[PDB]
């Protein structure tokens, strides 16, 4: 809900999420819904984006109607924030708990620390049930179980509650006699020195030494209680493991790209060359969270939301199958409403006209090759 | 006669208005509320940024308009009774004020810092922002405005000069009204997270500064409640 | 004038009541914005709630308004509760947000949101200015007294939070888990100034430190802000602004 | 000139400093991409230049070369991850206008010294 | 490298993307000095109303 | 008599000598003045630092010198006419040295920005630098500090006390050749770019405001005029 | 590898090995992109006559 905001270009070059798979769409109260996928960080990351040496892997949803239970990058848990390398692919697994009842639209988003939200595409999941029946039990290493919903929260209100209590008692001894004019006029009227008189100075060294004891009181019974105690853990997790993927046998050629102001539709023209020995098929080409399929090669199974997928909007001029060795020239279409109902197109309005995407080529036994494609993205008025 | 009941009314409009605001925006927050370029955002919140700055300035125009015609002309016919009167009018100008400062510099900012805090901000224009920045700082600006020309063209105190720290009790929390556009210019620019303690918040910062004068503003009213109603009583 | 002594008293009450209001609710505002702008994000979350960072920054910037506050109420009427009226209007403005917008209109936890405590550094601001009425003898005991009583005073509420957890095979604070969990979309982990652990960390020294040095620059900041306050104390009159 | 016009007048208009400070500085900060916009609107065309759109500007630029000034140290918009719809251009320009007012109120006092009578008898 | 001939000879001729072939020696100078002579005059004339 | 036609010479020795060092820069700017080692480089521009270098000194001790020695001491027996005969020559030379400030700090100023944003700084004293640093900026501090002595030793209004605002308006231009160290210290260190808004120019720009003292300066000359030359007519 | 334990004056005594730079580096500390190698030791007890 994020997107549809940021420059369609940095959009369209920081971060490229693909695979993405969502364990269920109609959750239940505690019930846990996984997204897993593949993200690649662009090699041509922006420059007015810092890199990502200290990125965070986060979920972008409205507050916490999903808490995050658990969230992998690689295969070992990230709590924390992490260094990514550009140009490498990871993937990621982020388990969800259900909180809270109602529609969320649950986006993959990803924190890179100088240059903000890269949020990813998102999912439609509804929730059933009531918001009192969640629990979430945790088990500290001293011997407790824990529901976090509610633990420490009586401590908190009773300690807030009595130093607030301790405050208004306070003001309200000084509020008892008469406080702004009288005392203004004796102040003003020669020396005062009666509105400040014993045993007003008894009562602040009670005050005073009441406060004092009662902190070091406090402070002597939370050490005795809870007697373990360790600081907040903090650190980004470096070395991430990234995806050893093969080298792709397909290599794309970005000969122009234009796209019509104002429209919906987004031409670019390609020299893909096919080595290995398979033919191979362009099927889909993701460039901005927007998927445009070629309905003659590769259906979607994976239950990508509506609006970001355009099932037959990929067009492709020459989409026989490609024999081995062979090189060609292409004049792919691109055309969706998502285009323009995601501000696609606002990309002419962004201080760098250039767009980057993945292209997937499929072969006949099924097996696909992801290949990268950027080039800059010239608009057409006539 | 002296303090009537104007106070009640004058607290109970503020907290009417806001309970209803703070309603609207946890009706509308989400579900026509969430995504700046929904055709339902437009009609939910976009209506609200025009009508209610519409409906400020009309508002600010009339009130200042209005104390500024019925301004006292014979300032120095008048009994000691109707001068305490007139400062208790004032005093409760000022109260009507400083429930204003609240509820726009505490409550709806705090809230602005919870819902960029926990969504990504979409526009300048998101929920909470106006909310805070386009609804409640005109209305305390208003107000505080009004309560000056009322102290200035009723007050013999406040009157032959303008106060200074009243003025800037006045002036400094409207500073902040336009000191929004730093805070769209750092989180757009300078600071690109969602960082609360950066360095393009100090525009308020220094603005919220500037609310400390009414700590003469107030010793300034004691000193004219002090002519006329001085009693006396105090003092023997 | 007024009619008898004792309608002299009731008006000088009613004044005082209205006037009290216009203080305390101002303060609220321009205290609570100058915090919330300064030292808001610490205060948002426990797992911010760290032992540099935390304790080192929020004294600083919350006696602001305090010395202020005191460097006009005490000259003027002498009555020293202006850093306790200041601090519990701050706390009452932060858990009146934190109760109807956090919990409220969002829904993170009261244990997770909780703001900071800060009346045992008022109270010992305002007892060490009215004994011995020395403004710098207070900016040089109350301001030690604030910035040393800070991590104390709020040691009860955060401890419990502090138990160490393990976490699908790491360690982890209650806070950090609840700080992991409960999703905050615009606050990722880096954002996070907290203690990282540094090279030059000598034994258990982290937040005695970092709490010394919060007592010394609330001493320098109390010493400005009692000049800053005596100016916004004044009653000129510009003819011709 | 459009800036220092609404200066002026709102000066001479409603002699108060303070406002003029409050609002002269909001229209000197407000007014000028205004102001320039008829004059750097030709140089905005979208052109494209060997495979790479530009406008009109960054040909000038890119074509006559400055020695000692690279294509680097432009500090110029490069686009954010939070640059939300269009807004770059107002929300720069109200911004310069709240700065503007800031830097009025305090160049109205320094000025205030410099015309200063004053004769110090042993500098 | 030596250069030959007359620096009024030289053209550069660039097609922008909206069908317009312009010269950028000379291209947006005539609306550049019109709108800052106008500036300028309208200033001039408002220091001489004083003067 | 009272304003004669030094003026006119006051505005075209300038002239005439700027135009001419405008000439000469573009003439040798390039092709003896572009590459600050060659052997005619040091005959064409090294050779210009040394001699107005020498010239400058000279001229200021000697101007300054005489125009001290010849200092009016008994200025108690001042005709009103003499006096404002006095003021004229004075406003003559505060006219001379607005146009040498002008020259200094504007064309010639930016003329090195054209210069050094052009090209590839290759010394500290490249030809723009030689035209700007040492001799537009000592031509102007030698003008300045001339019609302070002129001031100070004719006009009653400016002897007996050393004019604060005038004694500004002398001198903050003048740390702006002292000022030059910073400039090379910059570029040389912290600046290793061409940027002309970096933090190692604001030396120029703090007493670059210095010499807004005019402001002063030009209110007490209006001040000198008003004691003798009073009129009246003004003022009925 | 230290080459003596009881040394005399001027006598030279050296110290070998090898260091591995860990991969997962502390974020709170700076790459080591300008890294000095030293020898603690209670101020110039000893000179540091060579190091690679
Ligand atoms: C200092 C001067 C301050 C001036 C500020 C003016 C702001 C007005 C609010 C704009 C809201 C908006 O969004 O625009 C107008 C909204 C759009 O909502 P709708 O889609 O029509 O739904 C139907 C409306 N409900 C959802 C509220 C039921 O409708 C309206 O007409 C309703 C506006 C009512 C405002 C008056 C009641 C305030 C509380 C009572 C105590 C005073
Ligand atoms: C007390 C202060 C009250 C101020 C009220 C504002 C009056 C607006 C007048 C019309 C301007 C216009 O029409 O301009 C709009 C343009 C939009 O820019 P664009 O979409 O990029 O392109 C240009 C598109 N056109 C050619 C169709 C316009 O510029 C702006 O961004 C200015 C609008 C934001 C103003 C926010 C003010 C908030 C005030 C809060 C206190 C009540
Ligand atoms: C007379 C005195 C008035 C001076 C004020 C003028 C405004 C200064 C504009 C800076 C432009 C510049 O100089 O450069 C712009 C630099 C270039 O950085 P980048 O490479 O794009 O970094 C990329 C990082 N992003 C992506 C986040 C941008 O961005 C900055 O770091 C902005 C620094 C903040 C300066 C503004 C502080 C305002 C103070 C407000 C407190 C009340
Ligand atoms: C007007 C001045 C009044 C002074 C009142 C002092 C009350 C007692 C404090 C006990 C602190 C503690 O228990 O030890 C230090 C701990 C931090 O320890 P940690 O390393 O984080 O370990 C955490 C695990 N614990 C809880 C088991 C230790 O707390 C603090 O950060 C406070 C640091 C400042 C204390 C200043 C005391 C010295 C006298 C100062 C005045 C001259
Ligand atoms: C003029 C100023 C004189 C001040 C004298 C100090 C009195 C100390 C009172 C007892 C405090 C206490 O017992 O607290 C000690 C804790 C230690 O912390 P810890 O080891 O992390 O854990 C807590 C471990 N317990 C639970 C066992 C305590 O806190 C501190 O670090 C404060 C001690 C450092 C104070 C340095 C003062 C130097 C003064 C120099 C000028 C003479
Ligand atoms: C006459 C009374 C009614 C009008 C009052 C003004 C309301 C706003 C009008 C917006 C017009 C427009 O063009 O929108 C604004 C355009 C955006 O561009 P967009 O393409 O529209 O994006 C669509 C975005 N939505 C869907 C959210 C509308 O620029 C801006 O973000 C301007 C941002 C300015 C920020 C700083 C303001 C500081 C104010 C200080 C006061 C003292
Ligand atoms: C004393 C106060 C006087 C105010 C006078 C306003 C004149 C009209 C401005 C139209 C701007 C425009 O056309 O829209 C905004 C554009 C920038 O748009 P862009 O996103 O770069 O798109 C570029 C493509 N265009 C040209 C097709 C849009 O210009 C600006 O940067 C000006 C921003 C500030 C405008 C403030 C208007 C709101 C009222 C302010 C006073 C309360
Ligand atoms: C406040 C006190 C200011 C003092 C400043 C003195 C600077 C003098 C200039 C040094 C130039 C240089 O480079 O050095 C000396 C140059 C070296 O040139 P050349 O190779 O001999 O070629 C032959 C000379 N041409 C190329 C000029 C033809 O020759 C000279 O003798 C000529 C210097 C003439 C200066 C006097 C005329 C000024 C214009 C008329 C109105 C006053
Ligand atoms: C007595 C009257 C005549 C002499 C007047 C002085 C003219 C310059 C003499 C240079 C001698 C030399 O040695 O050159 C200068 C040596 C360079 O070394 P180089 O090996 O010579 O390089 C050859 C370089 N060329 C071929 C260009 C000559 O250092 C420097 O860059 C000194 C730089 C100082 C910069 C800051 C000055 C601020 C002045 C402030 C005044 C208030
Ligand atoms: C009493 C108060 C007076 C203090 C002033 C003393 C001068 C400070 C000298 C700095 C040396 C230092 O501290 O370090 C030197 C650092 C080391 O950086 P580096 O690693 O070499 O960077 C390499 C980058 N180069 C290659 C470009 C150098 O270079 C600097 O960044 C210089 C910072 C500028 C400081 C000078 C500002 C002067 C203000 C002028 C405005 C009127
Ligand atoms: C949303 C807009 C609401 C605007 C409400 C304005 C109410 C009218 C203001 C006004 O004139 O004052 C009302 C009262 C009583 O003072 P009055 O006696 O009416 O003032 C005139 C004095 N005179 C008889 C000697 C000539 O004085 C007060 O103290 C009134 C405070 C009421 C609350 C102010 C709310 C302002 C919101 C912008
Ligand atoms: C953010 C910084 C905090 C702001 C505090 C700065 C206040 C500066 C004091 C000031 O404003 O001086 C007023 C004079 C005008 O004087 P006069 O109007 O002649 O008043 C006569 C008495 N007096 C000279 C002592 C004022 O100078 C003037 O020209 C009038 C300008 C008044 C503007 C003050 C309002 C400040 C609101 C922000
Ligand atoms: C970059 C900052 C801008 C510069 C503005 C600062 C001006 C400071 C005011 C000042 O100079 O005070 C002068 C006194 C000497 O006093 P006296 O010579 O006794 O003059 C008597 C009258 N007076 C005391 C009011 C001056 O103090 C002295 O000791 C004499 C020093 C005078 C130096 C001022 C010249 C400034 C030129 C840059
Ligand atoms: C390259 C060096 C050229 C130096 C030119 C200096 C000219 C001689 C200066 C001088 O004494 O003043 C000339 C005129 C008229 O004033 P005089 O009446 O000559 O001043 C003496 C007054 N007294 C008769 C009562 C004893 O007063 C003026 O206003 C003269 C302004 C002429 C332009 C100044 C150029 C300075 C360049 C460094
Ligand atoms: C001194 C400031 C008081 C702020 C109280 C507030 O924000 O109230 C809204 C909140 C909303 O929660 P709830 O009461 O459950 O009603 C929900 C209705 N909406 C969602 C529209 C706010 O609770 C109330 O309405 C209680 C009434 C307090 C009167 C001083
Ligand atoms: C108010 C400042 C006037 C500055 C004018 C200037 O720099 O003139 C040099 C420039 C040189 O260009 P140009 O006239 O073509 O003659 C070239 C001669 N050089 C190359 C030596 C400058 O044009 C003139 O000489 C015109 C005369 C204006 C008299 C106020
Ligand atoms: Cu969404
Ligand atoms: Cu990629
Ligand atoms: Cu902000
Ligand atoms: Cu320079
Ligand atoms: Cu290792």
């Amino acid at each position: 809900h994020g997107e549809k905001s940021q420059a369609a270009f940095m959009r369209m070059r920081t971060i490229h999420w693909y695979d993405l798979s969502w364990s269920k769409e109609k959750v239940k109260i505690n019930e846990t819904v996984e997204i897993k996928g593949k993200f690649h960080v662009f090699e041509g990351w922006p420059e007015t984006v810092d890199e990502p040496d200290v990125a965070f892997l986060n979920v972008g949803m409205p507050g916490p109607v999903f808490i995050r239970k658990e969230s992998y990058i690689g295969g070992q848990l990230v709590p924390r924030s992490v260094r990514l390398e550009i140009g490498k692919t990871y993937d990621f697994r982020v388990v969800l708990k259900a909180r809270r009842p109602g529609d969320w639209h649950v986006h993959t988003m990803m924190n890179v620390q100088g240059g903000g939200p890269i949020i990813g595409p998102g999912k439609w999941i509804t929730v059933e049930g009531s918001m009192s029946e969640f629990r979430n039990p945790v088990t500290t290493l001293t011997g407790q179980t824990v529901d976090l919903e509610n633990y420490n929260e009586g401590n908190t209100y009773f300690w807030h509650a009595f130093w607030f209590a301790i405050g208004v008692a306070w003001i309200g001894y000084w509020s008892r006699r008469p406080i702004f004019i009288p005392r203004l006029l004796m102040v003003d009227a020669g020396r005062a020195d009666e509105l400040v008189s014993a045993t007003d100075r008894k009562v602040a060294m009670g005050f005073l030494a009441a406060t004092i004891l009662i902190v070091v009181m406090a402070m002597s019974s939370a050490n005795s209680k809870y007697p373990i105690t360790i600081p907040l853990q903090a650190g980004t997790m470096r070395g991430m493991k990234p995806l050893e993927l093969p080298a792709p046998t397909v290599s794309v050629k970005v000969e122009d790209a234009t796209y019509r102001v104002p429209g919906r539709a987004m031409r670019m023209k390609l020299t893909i060359t096919n080595h290995g020995n398979s033919p191979i098929r362009l099927g889909e080409f993701y460039t901005a969270s927007v998927r445009f399929l070629d309905s003659d090669v590769y259906k979607d199974t994976t239950g990508y939301p509506e609006d970001l997928l355009a099932e037959d909007g990929l067009s492709v001029s020459d989409n026989s199958p490609l024999a081995p060795g062979e090189t060609r020239t292409v004049d792919v279409t691109a055309s969706d409403a998502a285009w323009e109902v995601y501000r696609l197109s606002d990309i002419i309005y962004d201080p760098d006209s250039r767009f980057a995407g993945l292209l997937f080529f499929f072969d006949a036994t099924g097996n696909r090759q992801v290949v990268q494609i950027d080039a800059p993205l010239i608009p057409s008025f006539m | 006669l002296l303090d009537k009941k104007w106070l009640t009314f004058a607290l109970a409009i503020y907290t009417v208005f806001y309970l209803w605001v703070r309603w609207y925006e946890g009706v509308y927050g989400w579900s026509a509320g969430l995504d700046s370029f929904a055709p339902e955002f437009e009609t939910y919140w976009m209506n609200f940024l025009y009508t209610e700055i519409v409906l400020e300035i009309v508002t600010a125009s009339i009130l200042w308009g209005y104390l500024w015609k019925t301004r006292d002309r014979n300032l120095a016919a008048l009994t000691p009774r109707e001068e305490l009167r007139r400062n208790f009018t004032h005093l409760v100008w000022l109260v009507a004020y400083a429930w204003a400062i609240y509820w726009g510099a505490s409550y709806f900012t705090e809230q602005d810092g919870t819902w960029h805090q926990t969504i990504v901000r979409d526009t300048d224009f998101t929920p909470s922002h106006i909310i805070e920045f386009y609804l409640s700082y005109p209305i305390y600006i208003i107000t505080g405005f009004a309560a000056f020309i009322y102290a200035k063209t009723r007050l013999p105190f406040f009157a032959k000069g303008i106060s200074l720290p009243y003025l800037v009790l006045v002036v400094g929390p409207f500073m902040i009204l336009p000191n929004v556009g730093l805070n769209e210019w750092g989180h757009t620019f300078w600071f690109m997270e969602e960082l609360f303690v950066a360095p393009l918040h100090y525009g308020f910062v220094i603005f919220g500064w500037l609310a400390l004068a009414v700590m003469g503003t107030l010793t300034q009213t004691f000193y004219s409640f002090a002519q006329g109603g001085l009693g006396q009583s105090l003092c023997e | 004038a007024v009619r008898s002594h004792a309608e002299a008293v009731q008006v000088s009450r009613t004044i005082d009541w209205m006037a009290l209001f216009v203080v305390f609710f101002v303060i609220v505002g321009s205290y609570h914005i100058h915090a919330m702008l300064t030292m808001g994000d610490w205060d948002f979350w426990s797992d911010w709630k760290d032992r540099r960072l935390w304790v080192t920054v929020t004294p600083i910037v919350l006696v602001t308004f305090p010395a202020a506050v005191q460097s006009y109420l005490w000259e003027r009427y002498r009555l020293p509760w202006g850093a306790t009226v200041c601090v519990l209007g701050l706390l009452l403005g932060e858990w009146i947000n934190r109760y109807f917008n956090f919990w409220g209109w969002t829904y993170f936890p009261i244990n997770f949101v909780f703001p900071a405590s800060l009346v045992p550094g008022a109270i010992i601001l305002d007892t060490v200015l009215m004994l011995s009425g020395s403004y710098l003898f207070t900016a040089i005991v109350g301001a030690m007294g604030w910035g040393l009583i800070f991590y104390p005073g709020n040691w009860p509420i955060i401890a419990p939070l502090h138990v160490p957890v393990e976490y699908n095979g790491m360690l982890m604070s209650i806070a950090d888990i609840q700080g992991y969990n409960y999703v905050r979309t615009g606050t990722p982990e880096y954002i996070r100034m907290v203690e990282k652990g540094t090279l030059r960390t000598f034994g258990k020294d982290v937040a005695p430190v970092s709490a010394f040095f919060s007592a010394f620059m609330s001493i320098l900041i109390y010493f400005m802000w009692h000049f800053i306050g005596r100016w916004f104390s004044n009653e000129r009159f510009l003819q011709s602004t």
